[PDB]
């Protein structure tokens, strides 16, 4: 605790201070775009959810195959964002994977598939990149969905997992489920329904994949930009403290050395 | 080719643990023998290193 | 300097393969490590007699130099030869058993040199048989196959 | 030295002042950034060496007129053997208010039975 | 100067690139590779107190760390590898240590002898 | 005390300059980065180089 030592290190946190006070300023402005574009995607999402209410469909028995798709971003520093949704992942496939089926996991944006790589290694059919750094549109999501088909895969029953944004401290994961096979999606309630056949009902339920996938790139790219700028805030905050308290040390530390450089000049004179 | 080779190397495997055993009871019965001596040439220095 | 040799076997001998008994090498070879430079300290020879030494310059005698003769005058006390029962008796069941499961397997490899040798009976042309390929390729009673 | 205080209590020593400096060496990264952007086995040198900080302050004999607890005066092979069961990690999911303020190892168990 | 030559320039390749302690991305063909090389050579530097090594068990023990020969155990397994290595060439090789002494260098002959004695005790070191 | 002259004030690239653990936060970042383009590039070069003698 030298003087100089006291000088580099609490010039390093000034630097800091102003870093992420500019960095909260980006963020405010990413967030204040992301919450203007969900609202138009709000009432997208409202006709697919209007399709189960008045044909309740459900996951019967048992499937053979599974998926688990999580969405995310590839930036850090957002929080409890990611681990909100792969904390999640690994409570269902250990509730799973004991009634006999197969699953498979699949990760779009690098930051999911950054936690699962050590224990879900096995489970991956594919991966994605390069999401979130542009906004997210729907063309994004019918690459998801057509790659998603280049696969063999054939899946019977998958779910996503997205963060609903509540508002702008305050983030809900939840899960919605997804009906692939026909078989399911061809059920008592779809008795009264018409002219669509198996072969239609092949080409209904792919829209509703791209569909889906769009409404949950609209979910968490607001809540992973308004944790981007709370939790800047909370880096700003507990910057002043930091340096308030090293402006102190630093006055002692410069008072104690006049008067230590001092006593040794008036002890020098008079000790001839 | 397999079952007869399963046969084959395993009495391979089976005299390997009695030459493991012939040395380690032969190895652990020496160790305590001039650990016997040790302790009669410990006291033996002993009693004299109190008199002098 | 009495001492014994071995061989090297620590490669397969964790790999004895009991019921399950993984532990019962696991642990051998584990003692097998401590128990050697150990009694290679122990198995060659005593040290010298340094009771002799300081008792010479040493004057009050009596109690002295007789103590060093009296104790220094009998037998070591070697240990008991106890390990010969599991020496001969658990060797001569595993080659006993060699005699038997070389020649069950024998039989099994004969069987399955007849199996082979009676499948090139059956066809010597692709045109062959209608009787030779009916060894392999099965027929059965009425109302058997049902597709 | 592992001669003189056994070598299983020299392993203890050792490998406590190990966890409690690497708790020490991310204080920077900690007070500005935040604990939620770390990895996941640095959230668990982090947890633990909350949990071994607090138990190490004991209620003495000549404090009970203070706050009104009684004194507890723990052995030598029951501390040892305390330190090992949060090293190894077997009390992971007892909260860190039922390691502090205790005596021996079992009350600490008996502290985290009373929360419920 | 053979075996320390390139430890020293593995080590500080080593510690330009190994001070995050919070990872997000996975480059196990790039980077985990070299930092594998340095926590195995790390513990192996680690020592006792009042027990000092010689030049040609220590030529040995370092041979064994930077030629790949380690990457296959645990890093918590390194302190124990040791001395149950060291003590197996005083035992069973006491002719071999005696022509690096002698002879300064590590020939290619005796580069030779020694790829057998690492992979012969790694074959039955845990078992 | 950053609105005054005599109050002291802090220089540009003053993070690495100490050497605490966003010194070395920052120094170790860049060599995970600019370790894994020097293999992108690597493996052009003998194309490039074919290339050249191309066109």
């Amino acid at each position: 605790a030298t003087l100089k030592d006291i000088t580099r290190r609490l010039k390093s946190i000034k630097n800091i201070q102003k870093i992420t006070k500019s960095m909260k300023m980006v963020a405010a402005a990413k967030y204040a775009r992301a919450e203007r574009d969900l609202k138009p995607a709000r009432v997208y999402g409202i006709g697919s959810l209007a399709l189960y209410e008045k044909a309740d469909i459900k996951v019967p028995e048992d499937k053979k195959k599974h998926l688990i798709i999580g969405v995310s971003s590839d930036r850090g520093l957002c929080g409890a964002i990611h681990s909100s949704v792969a904390k999640q992942i690994k409570s269902e496939v250990a509730n799973l994977t004991a009634a006999g089926k197969e699953v498979k996991i699949v990760g779009v944006g690098d930051k999911i598939r950054g936690i699962l790589h050590r224990t879900h290694s096995d489970q991956f059919l594919v991966t994605f990149k390069e999401v979130g750094r542009k906004p997210p549109t729907f063309g994004d999501a019918s690459v998801i969905a057509l790659e998603l088909l280049n696969s063999g895969y054939e899946f019977d029953e998958g779910s996503i997992i997205f963060n609903r944004f509540r508002s702008v401290i305050s983030y809900k994961t939840e899960e919605k489920p997804i009906f692939s096979l026909d078989t399911v999606a061809s059920a008592e309630s779809m008795s009264i329904y018409d002219d669509i056949d198996a072969d239609v009902l092949r080409n209904y339920q792919e829209y509703s994949l791209a569909n889906i996938i769009y409404y949950s790139l609209k979910e968490s790219t607001t809540s992973e930009q308004s944790a981007r700028m709370t939790a800047m805030d909370n880096a700003s905050k507990n910057a002043s403290e930091m340096i308030d308290k090293l402006t102190l040390t630093f006055n002692r530390t410069r008072q104690a050395v006049i008067t230590k450089e001092l006593i040794e000049i008036i002890s020098g004179a008079a000790a001839l | 080719i397999d079952l007869e080779k399963s046969q084959q190397a395993l009495v391979q495997k089976r005299h390997y643990l009695f030459d493991v055993q012939r040395n380690n009871i032969a190895m652990a019965l020496e160790v305590t023998y001039r650990e016997r001596l040790h302790r009669v040439y410990k006291e033996i220095k002993n009693r004299l290193d109190y008199h002098i | 300097r009495k001492l014994a040799l071995k061989a090297i076997d620590w490669v397969a001998f964790g790999e004895i393969i009991p019921r399950n008994q993984k532990a019962i090498a696991n642990s051998l070879k584990s003692w097998n490590e401590t128990l050697s430079t150990r009694l290679a300290a122990l198995p060659e020879k005593p040290p010298a007699i340094d009771w002799a030494y300081y008792k010479a310059t040493v004057a009050k005698a009596g109690l002295v130099d007789d103590f060093e003769k009296k104790f220094n005058a009998l037998k070591v006390p070697v240990p008991e030869d106890k390990y010969t029962a599991l020496v001969d008796a658990e060797e001569q069941e595993d080659v006993k058993r060699c005699a038997e499961f070389l020649s069950l397997s024998k039989a099994r490899i004969e069987a399955y040199e007849k199996e082979l040798e009676k499948m090139k009976n059956i066809i010597p042309f692709d045109q062959m048989t209608i009787e030779d390929l009916n060894e392999v390729f099965p027929e059965t009673k009425l109302d058997k196959k049902k597709y | 030295d592992p001669n003189i205080v056994g070598s299983e209590h020299y392993d203890v020593a050792r490998g406590v002042q190990k966890i409690l400096q690497d708790y020490k060496s991310l204080q920077d990264i900690i007070a500005i950034l935040g604990m939620d952007e770390l990895s996941e086995e640095d959230k668990l040198t982090v947890s633990r060496a909350r949990k071994i900080q607090r138990f190490l302050s004991q209620p003495f004999q000549v404090a009970e007129v203070f706050t009104g607890h009684l004194g507890k005066l723990v052995p030598l092979k029951e501390t040892i053997k305390g330190f090992q069961q949060i090293l190894a990690g077997e009390y992971d999911h007892l909260p860190e208010q039922a390691f502090y303020m205790v005596g021996p190892i079992e009350e600490a168990v008996a502290k985290a039975d009373k929360l419920a | 100067k053979q075996v320390a030559g390139t430890m020293k320039l593995e080590l500080a390749q080593y510690r330009e690139v190994a001070a995050f302690a919070q990872f997000g991305s996975d480059l196990d063909a790039a980077t985990q590779q070299l930092l594998s090389r340095g926590v195995r050579l790390t513990e192996l530097l680690k020592q006792g107190q009042y027990a000092p090594m010689a030049i040609e068990e220590q030529v040995a023990v370092i041979y064994a760390g930077v030629r790949g020969y380690l990457d296959k155990l645990e890093p918590s397994k390194i302190t124990k590898f040791e001395n149950a290595f060291l003590s197996h060439v005083i035992s069973q090789h006491q002719a071999l240590l005696g022509k690096i002494r002698a002879d300064g260098k590590i020939s290619e002959e005796t580069d030779a002898k020694l790829k057998e004695i690492v992979t012969n005790f790694l074959a039955g070191f845990e078992a | 005390s950053s609105d005054t002259p005599e109050g002291v004030r802090s220089g540009a690239g003053a993070v690495r300059d100490a050497g605490g653990a966003f010194g070395k936060k920052e120094q170790a970042d860049e060599e995970r980065y600019f370790r894994a383009r020097a293999r992108e590039q690597l493996a052009a070069l003998k194309k490039h180089h074919e290339n050249e003698i191309s066109h």
